[PDB]
């Protein structure tokens, strides 16, 4: 008799789960959940004992535009007040290190305009704005068709991307960074792998992978920034499997294939080295998945800004070198913290008896604090002292006594970001 | 006052002075990030410049959710029957991340809660 | 805008400026060829100035 | 925080901050002049956080906000660097 | 273009062509260098 | 190719403050980009 009762329970739970799927796979529901779940995922991988802080500001993309369009200028925007005015520009306050926007951007003119404003804000506050790209940005339904794209460079030649192309040429683009595919936040509910109480719920992911709780990669990138700071109080160690751009401990999900077993990739796709490089060339931050593991990595953090080409001469190539350093976030983060230290520490010196050469003397002694100019300092030292050389010149503002014009130029240690190898067999080689 | 107090001048005056030379003391700056996003199910009437930011850390994350007050009013296909015109409207409330578990979802949806109650009754056989 | 944004003037102003000196940036020019010929079995009624050119590459030749 | 004898008085500052006993900043500036002179017999060291234009030990007042706590700012407002500079351009001496 | 007579950030409008896509030019036409020069000779200020 | 580079790059310079010797200076520095005036440059260098 009980056997039939058990069958009733089976069919009951079957029906209940069918309904439960609808709520859990609801786009509104997932928006809410992924927001807060992704937030904690960020929060609990930081260390608040290392002088890390984070604030939440509830804002939709639509009302960001509302505010930016409403205000007469960016200096009177509500966000500017929260970021710049109440922080960086306030005596006794503190400056916002970076802004993480939980958004997906398309090529739509509204999205483009929003990025323009965020670039301006970041430039003024000296803090980068990081967010993510939607699948449709690449003309595809989801990120699972990235392997079918034959050539992104050529794709972006379409009239469709006119505004985006102009955006990449702006001097404010240095403060924008957008990430590519999303990543899993939650393993599907399962009697064994992820059980719930009472109700025998087994979550049924359909053919649509949008049933999976995907999360915004920007948060992963954000934890990279935090770790670097937690260890060194600087943020350049965010672009390598070993350097600190590795994302460890991703969710896994083994399920039946064509009679075999396979795990849902933590990122929508398994990005190849060539595909990753292509995305890098187009200014995207692609989190790549280490095949067969639960680890992913950010191989580089190029900003939105497109590098300028100069004439092939000693001077022209130096110009290229300089400009490219500007286009990459691992170096801009150095500048950003320097800006923040200068703003704070100099306000303390206002009203002191300083002549022109007094500033040169003091500013020199100060910047040396972060310089490691040894023949071969170890990577740990190089991390905590990101600069190799620095130069400071101070001039007078003529016709305005007590005011000065200061120039600060720095040479950071270089990151290893690629190489070409030529292999050759040879006889009569000099013996090593 | 951070000046340091001394007694009125006498023939012999003794004062402790810390030998910091001319070194300029400095203040360590935190790394503060600002997470901006749609954390509620609706837009606020309060202007952006007026709504405030919330400091979050490991020791108060759940408290923050509770205080933020989350709510979802949404309609899903009603699959507890065999009618394409049947729709189910729910009003979910969240205080912590635990409230996004199916267990909580069922408890806040009578159409499922009663079926769970039924399940337990059947199990009690 | 490619000008670069700055904040309103204060006592202490800090701006990042890329040291490109006076070097004039330049744009690489592609090598574009135009293949002109009788690719159809008949002449078109459309005037030469009106008929358009077609961009061809390895990923769309058959298309 | 500021008790009186016998009578259990708790002062109730209303929505109007003019209930607070505001004072004339000129006197603060005057003490700046005095300190500089007391130390050097000259008065130029009056314009900086470290130089001698710093006003230390202001009154504080923590009270309930929107369920949180906040202190009444010792000056009516929290002047920003840009706002301060603007006032300087218009010939005002702003205590920030 | 570099001296300061450059007008940046014009509106764009991609729409269907003859089965392809094209953007409405921000100015009514795409002025050629020769046409621009002609207009200059006749005392007109042509935004190209 | 030289003609093509001149046409493009010079249009960018229109409206700039250039005196006669300014052009000589700049044009000289530009053309040097494609010059290999060594005693004996390798064919690869001579090509580019």
């Amino acid at each position: 008799n009980k056997s039939l009762v058990d069958q009733m329970l089976v069919e009951l739970d079957k029906k209940i789960s069918a309904q439960m799927d609808e709520i859990l796979h609801n786009s509104q529901f997932q928006a809410m959940e992924s927001a807060w779940r992704g937030l904690k995922l960020f929060v609990d991988r930081t260390d608040f004992r290392e002088n890390n802080k984070v604030e939440i500001l509830h804002v939709t993309k639509d009302e960001l535009l509302e505010d930016f369009e409403f205000a007469p200028e960016t200096a009177q925007s509500g966000l500017y007040k929260h970021v710049y005015s109440a922080g960086y520009g306030q005596f006794g306050g503190e400056p916002v290190g970076a802004i993480i926007g939980n958004y997906a951007f398309t090529p739509s003119t509204p999205d483009m305009k929003l990025l323009q404003y965020m670039g301006a804000l970041g430039a003024m506050a000296h803090a980068p704005f990081i967010s993510s790209v939607g699948p449709e940005f690449f003309g595809i339904d989801s990120f699972e068709e990235l392997p079918n794209i034959k050539d992104l460079k050529s794709t972006f030649e379409s009239p469709k991307y006119t505004k985006w192309r102009s955006l990449r040429e702006s001097e404010d683009a240095r403060y924008l960074g957008l990430t590519a595919p999303r990543f899993l936040l939650r393993v599907p509910y399962d009697p064994i792998e992820n059980p719930v109480k009472s109700f025998n719920y087994a979550e049924n992911v359909s053919a649509s992978h949008e049933h999976y709780l995907w999360g915004n990669t920007a948060f992963a990138f954000a934890t990279r920034l935090t770790d670097s700071f937690a260890k060194y109080r600087w943020c350049p160690n965010i672009i390598g499997p070993q350097s600190g751009g590795a994302v460890e401990d991703l969710p896994v999900h083994v399920f039946e294939s064509m009679g075999a077993l396979q795990s849902k990739i933590p990122t929508e796709v398994l990005i190849t080295d060539r595909k990753e490089f292509e995305l890098a060339e187009e200014g995207f931050i692609a989190l790549t998945m280490r095949k067969g593991s639960d680890n992913a990595a950010f191989f580089s953090a190029n900003s939105i800004q497109k590098p300028k080409v100069f004439p092939n001469t000693k001077e022209g190539k130096e110009a290229e070198t300089n400009y490219k350093l500007g286009t990459q976030l691992p170096y801009m983060m150095i500048i950003n913290r320097l800006a923040h230290y200068v703003k704070v520490l100099q306000r303390e010196q206002i009203g002191a008896w300083k002549e022109r050469q007094d500033l040169e003397r003091e500013l020199n002694s100060w910047i040396k604090q972060y310089v490691a100019d040894q023949e071969n300092p170890p990577a740990d030292v190089r991390s905590r002292r990101p600069l190799r050389a620095a130069r400071i010149e101070v001039m007078d503002v003529e016709g305005n006594p007590g005011w000065y014009q200061v120039s600060l130029s720095v040479r950071p240690h270089f990151k290893y970001m690629g190489a070409n190898f030529e292999l050759s067999l040879v006889g009569r080689l000099d013996q090593a | 006052s951070k000046e340091g107090s001394v007694a009125p001048k006498e023939r012999i005056n003794i004062k402790y002075i810390p030998a910091t030379g001319d070194a300029q003391a400095e203040v360590e700056l935190p790394l503060k990030t600002l997470v901006v996003g749609d954390f509620k199910g609706h837009a606020e009437q309060t202007p952006l410049e007026e709504r405030a930011t919330v400091t979050v850390d490991k020791n108060n994350f759940e408290a923050v959710m509770r205080e933020s007050e989350l709510k979802i009013t949404a309609t899903v296909k009603n699959k507890l029957t065999d009618d394409e015109n049947a729709e189910l409207p729910v009003e979910l409330n969240f205080k912590s991340l635990a409230d996004f578990a199916p267990d909580a979802v069922a408890s806040q949806v009578p159409e499922l809660k009663k079926l769970i109650e039924l399940r337990e009754a059947l199990v009690a056989l």
